[PDB]
């Protein structure tokens, strides 16, 4: 039904954050889950999945950062570590589900700033 | 490599009743994979339509999905000034997915 | 959990000789005014019975000894103390009382007794650790410090209290309470008894008939029993523990042939132990 | 007989922050025994803050503070925090963890949390 | 609450009685289908060990879950073997189940990679891949989502309109339990010479209620001739005094 | 805060001085008092609980009194190591709480 | 899940006649209408007591709300009337009503 975000905040770049979301209403563990981009003006640019139902992970090469994704799926949360920073990664993030065809299960979380500067 | 999106017009200032053709072509086909998106500025996504073929519970039914293959668009009419707002357009064909620039109706 | 209380000495045992005790119906089938004779687990008349105190207090203050050893079951079981105060809720019956072993465990903490059979891994010394809810005014026990857990239990069961004590005797009646415990046939009997006693520790001379409150099938051999403590923390005084004295009477059936003698009322009265003397 | 865990432990917190205050214990369970707290500034004396009723069985919250620090307790990990809010130039102090009996009449702040510094 | 058709929870009916005269008392069970024997017949039967399976599917969708039957809930949310003794019984949930904006908590497995075999559920919820491609758990062309999201309204049609159903399996084994309800068994006659078979003894005596307190839990009686002294019913905790007829 | 004891206090080691706190009968006068001691960068401790009572660890050499609204912490046998502040608490139901004296620092001559 | 619709019909043809499906108290929105000819294997009318099946004149429809259903025969003549029997399918013994025995002028 819901998903909240971990804290977002002003990180020096090369630096790294990991970024928690949680899950509540229904579980994370049946089904997959995203996160996307949204730059202030720009569009919406996803970057990575989560696949708990065996277990992958797909990585946008557009973002290529080794944004790592794992899962706490006992807490139905999930943690994407942000790695390799550079200041235009300077947006919100959202967790994100696709229906695909099959589903209507597009949840999406409140939104947290991630920011890549050297001055606070 | 990459599929490319067209999304066509990438905004279109609107007025009261109208029905507005936001087109989403895709450079690669995609059977039916294809989702529409209502967001506004400090607000969540929204899915419109599920498969670009059925729209998704507690959407109106004056917002639709019509194409298939290489081009995709929404139709959306009896526009409201509710209803105003950005679309974004939506693949999952492949990995990586990407999704259109966005399209702001907005108040003529 | 799993705290351990070894003190220094466990001190020898006490001994008492019991005129008449283990006094129980063999059969279930009702006999009035008849008499009857028949062979089972009893324990023998005019008999020494090892007493045992499971918390020892010397004449000086605090100096509270925890002297009660694991005891094997042997052939049967016979538990007897006064118990004015109720601190031992339950008695823990294991083969090895270990996990791996199916062990009997009884708690009345709860206001029905409640017996559960399942592998407990019992600590070195195992007893019920009391703490304040601070909430409703009420003393919570939990069975977590005697096992650190509970696995493979073949069965469950849930019974009226079997210790029960009305109070406010003050003394020449002790509340003394009579168990009997048997394994036959991997079928396990608990008998309860009553009885006002003037003596303040010695056991009284007249006849005490036991009845099993039920019949359970635990289904594996039992060799070794221990008593379980309820302890409270004690708080700062101008974590505590082996609060009171306990002091417990554990006696060992023998098969033998017992005369019974019943009353019009069916009631066993007069017993008799058939080679403990030549009449 | 029965030492306080560590609480806080070092917390640095710049102004525009709040800090929750987290005290165990070992020897004891949480429930079975009431804690307490007190501001103690450097150089300063004894205030007394958040702490348990003995009586009504409420857990108190000093007047003067009230509605700014809040606790809540997890009793079998034992966790008990003690979140203040609103930073202020002279709300910087020393919190030391502080507990009385259950039986009640009782006053005295029996063992201590060993001292916590909060930043603002 | 009852677990959803992907994942049935399973509870086994043994050590529990078997009842189903308050069931047709009841009459609230959309579909009550028997087998193998008449209703009152299987009812009275002990039964040494059954089985529950406890899921949400369509009215439709009951079908699937029938003996032999393929459908997309009988390939791969849950299969009956052909051959079933068993009595599966399907009730309407509409009033609890359904609420408003649609019921969307229950869901169904649509697709599989393979068929499931009977008595199995499906615990992996990995993307079936239909294309020779892998989509290896995550979403990709050429597969689906094998869940589909239940869709349950007052307003749907009784079909569409939530079912709970449980699925009773009969099976006989050696281990027996201590008590059991009907029990195939012919009324109890007193204050007459009568044969009376009791746990597999039989005896012939006029039967009275017992004078003496025998005690409840022993179902016979010693006698020092080791004659039954007393009987108690298998239906009903009685006791009863064993007088022969008069010689 | 509420209750009245000095900044500090000195005497010669080894003599006998005590320490008093005065409060009201809204504070003191119905209610148990305590007394604590803490060292520079320290945990306060416990020093004398009920007027008469000392907690496990604490010399004998400390005793107390509680005249009216008067309570007087008994300090005797002065050691090069007992120089610290002493406070002065008891329970309030003014306020409802826990209060305490701004305390006394005590010096050893 | 007992029925009591209607015991039988007295009334002049091609008028708008009512049989009242008189339900239990426990409520059904499916149910079902027969239509029984004399020592005749009698045939379902009113399906689902809101949908027609194929080939059946519109004489009679079925209008009901709740548990309660009405089989209004709308303009019936000498030529239809027989028994008509009301069927209910919800509870598990799919009890049949006594039934209306149509009779006319
Ligand atoms: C259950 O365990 C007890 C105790 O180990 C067994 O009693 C022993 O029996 C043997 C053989 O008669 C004796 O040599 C031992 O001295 C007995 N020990 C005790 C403590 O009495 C008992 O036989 C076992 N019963 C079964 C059925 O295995």
């Amino acid at each position: 039904q819901q998903l909240v975000e971990s804290g977002g905040g002003v990180v020096q770049p090369g630096r790294s954050l990991r970024l928690s979301c949680a899950a509540s209403g229904f579980t994370f563990s049946s089904y997959a889950m995203h996160w996307v981009r949204q730059a202030p003006g720009k569009g919406l640019e996803w970057v990575a999945v989560i696949s708990y139902d065996g277990s992958n992970k797909y990585y946008a090469d557009s973002v290529k950062g080794r944004f790592t994704i794992s899962r706490d799926n006992s807490k139905n949360t999930l943690y994407l570590q942000m790695n390799s920073l550079r200041a235009e990664d300077t947006a919100v993030y959202y967790c994100a589900r696709h229906a695909t065809l099959m589903n209507n299960k597009d949840i999406w979380g409140q939104g947290t700033l991630v920011t890549v500067s050297s001055a606070s | 490599g990459d599929i490319q999106l067209t999304q066509s017009p990438s905004s279109l200032s609107a007025s009261v009743g109208d029905r507005v053709t936001i087109t989403c072509r895709a450079s690669q086909s995609i059977s039916s994979y294809l989702n529409w998106y209502q967001q506004k500025p400090g607000k969540a996504p929204k899915l419109l339509i599920y498969a670009a073929s059925s729209l998704q519970s507690g959407v109106p039914s004056r917002f639709s999905g019509s194409g298939s293959g290489t081009d995709f668009t929404l139709t959306i009419s009896s526009l409201q000034p509710e209803d105003f707002a950005t679309y974004y357009c939506q693949q999952s064909y492949s990995t990586p997915r990407t999704f259109g620039q966005g399209t702001k109706v907005e108040i003529k | 959990q799993c705290v351990n209380l070894t003190t220094r000495t466990q001190l020898p045992p006490a001994y008492t000789n019991s005129f008449t005790r283990g006094v129980y119906y063999p059969d279930k089938v009702f006999r009035s005014s008849v008499l009857h004779s028949t062979q089972d687990l009893f324990l023998p008349f005019f008999s020494n019975v090892t007493w045992f105190h499971a918390i020892h207090v010397s004449g000086t203050n605090g100096t509270k000894r925890f002297d009660n050893p694991v005891l094997p079951f042997n052939d049967g079981v016979y538990f007897a103390s006064t118990e004015k105060s109720n601190i031992i809720r339950g008695w823990i019956f294991g083969t090895t009382l270990d996990s791996k072993t199916q062990s009997l465990l009884i708690v009345n903490n709860a206001t029905n007794v409640v017996i559960k059979v399942c592998e407990f891994q019992f600590c070195n010394d195992p007893f019920l650790g009391v703490y304040y809810h601070k909430n409703n005014k009420s003393w919570m026990e939990s069975e977590f410090r005697v096992y650190s857990s509970a696995n493979n239990c073949t069965f469950e069961y849930v019974s009226q209290p079997f210790l029960m004590d009305l109070e406010g005797k003050q003394g020449n009646f002790k509340n003394l309470r009579e168990f009997v415990f048997k394994n036959i046939d991997g079928y396990f009997k608990i008998y309860s008894k009553h009885t006002p006693i003037n003596l303040v520790r010695d056991l009284p001379q007249g006849f005490s008939a036991l009845e099993p409150l039920v019949d359970l099938p635990i289904g594996i051999n039992i060799t070794r029993f221990q008593t379980l403590l309820a302890l409270h923390r004690s708080y700062l005084t101008p974590s505590g523990w082996t609060a009171g004295a306990a002091a417990y009477y554990v006696g060992y059936l023998q098969p033998r042939t017992f005369l019974l003698k019943y009353n019009e009322n069916g009631t066993i009265t007069d017993a008799v132990d058939c080679a403990l003397d030549p009449l | 007989e029965v030492q306080l865990l560590e609480q806080s432990g070092a917390e640095v917190k710049k102004p525009g922050a709040s800090v929750r205050v987290s005290c165990k214990v070992s020897g004891y369970t949480l429930p079975e025994v009431a804690m307490h707290w007190v501001r103690q500034a450097p150089g300063k004396g004894l205030e007394w803050m958040g702490g348990f009723d003995p009586e009504d069985g409420e857990t108190m919250y000093a007047q003067k503070f009230q509605g700014r620090v809040t606790m809540t307790e997890d009793t079998s990990t034992d966790t008990a925090y003690m979140e203040l809010s609103s930073l202020r130039s002279e709300d910087t102090a020393v919190y030391y963890c502080a507990t009385t009996t259950p039986f009640s009449s009782s006053y005295w702040f029996d063992p201590w949390g060993q001292g916590t510094l909060v930043t603002v | 609450r009852f677990a959803s058709v992907y994942a049935w929870n399973r509870k086994r009916i043994s050590n529990c009685v078997a009842d189903y005269s308050v069931l047709y008392n009841s009459a609230s069970f959309s579909t009550f289908k028997c087998y193998g024997v008449s209703p009152t017949k299987l009812n009275d039967l002990c039964f040494t060990n059954v089985y529950a399976d406890s899921f949400v599917i369509r009215g439709d969708e009951v079908r699937q879950i029938a003996p032999g039957q393929t459908g997309k809930i009988a390939d791969y949310n849950y299969k009956l073997p052909d051959d079933f003794t068993g009595c599966v019984i399907a009730w309407n949930s509409n009033n609890l189940d359904s609420k408003v904006g649609g019921n969307y908590n229950y869901l169904y497995r649509l697709f599989r990679k393979s068929n499931l075999k009977p008595f199995e559920r499906d615990i992996s919820t990995e993307i079936y891949q239909a294309g020779s491609t892998p989509c290896n758990g995550v979403e990709g062309f050429n597969c689906y989502f094998p869940l589909q999201s239940y869709g349950f309204q007052p307003t749907n049609g009784v079909g569409y309109q939530p079912y709970r159903v449980v699925v009773l399996s009969f099976e006989l084994l050696h281990a027996p339990a201590t008590v059991c309800g009907p029990k195939k068994s012919t009324n109890l006659v007193k204050n007459k010479c009568v044969n009376f078979n009791f746990n597999g003894l039989t005896g012939t005596g006029v039967l009275t209620e017992s004078n003496k307190k025998f005690l409840p839990f022993q179902q016979f009686g010693r006698d020092i001739a080791d004659t039954t002294d007393a009987v108690r019913d298998p239906q009903t905790l009685e006791i009863l005094d064993i007088t022969p007829c008069s010689f | 805060s509420v209750l009245t004891q000095a900044p500090s206090v000195s005497g010669a080691p080894g003599q006998k001085v005590t320490i008093s706190c005065s409060g009201s009968s809204s504070n003191i006068g119905n209610n148990y008092v305590s007394w604590y001691q803490q060292l520079p960068g320290t945990a306060p401790k416990l020093l004398i609980y009920d007027n008469n009572k000392r907690p496990s660890g604490i010399p004998d050499r400390f005793s107390g009194s509680k005249s009216g609204t008067s309570a007087t912490l008994g300090i005797t046998g002065l050691q090069t190591g007992d120089e610290a502040d002493y406070y002065c608490g008891t329970w309030d139901s003014s306020l409802s709480a826990v209060v305490f004296g701004g305390g006394t620092k005590l010096t050893v001559l | 899940i007992v029925l009591t619709q209607s015991p039988f019909q007295s009334v002049s043809p091609k008028e708008k006649v009512t049989i009242t499906c008189r339900a239990s108290q426990s409520i059904s929105s499916n149910l079902h209408w027969y239509q029984q000819k004399p020592d005749q294997s009698p045939k379902l009318l009113i399906k689902y007591a809101s949908q027609s099946i194929s080939g059946i004149p519109s004489r009679f429809s079925g209008s009901g709300s709740g548990t309660d259903f009405t089989l209004t025969i709308n303009s019936l003549e000498a030529e239809d009337f027989g028994i008509y029997f009301c069927q209910q399918t919800n509870f598990w013994p799919y009890i049949f009503g006594q039934g209306t025995k149509l009779e006319i002028l």
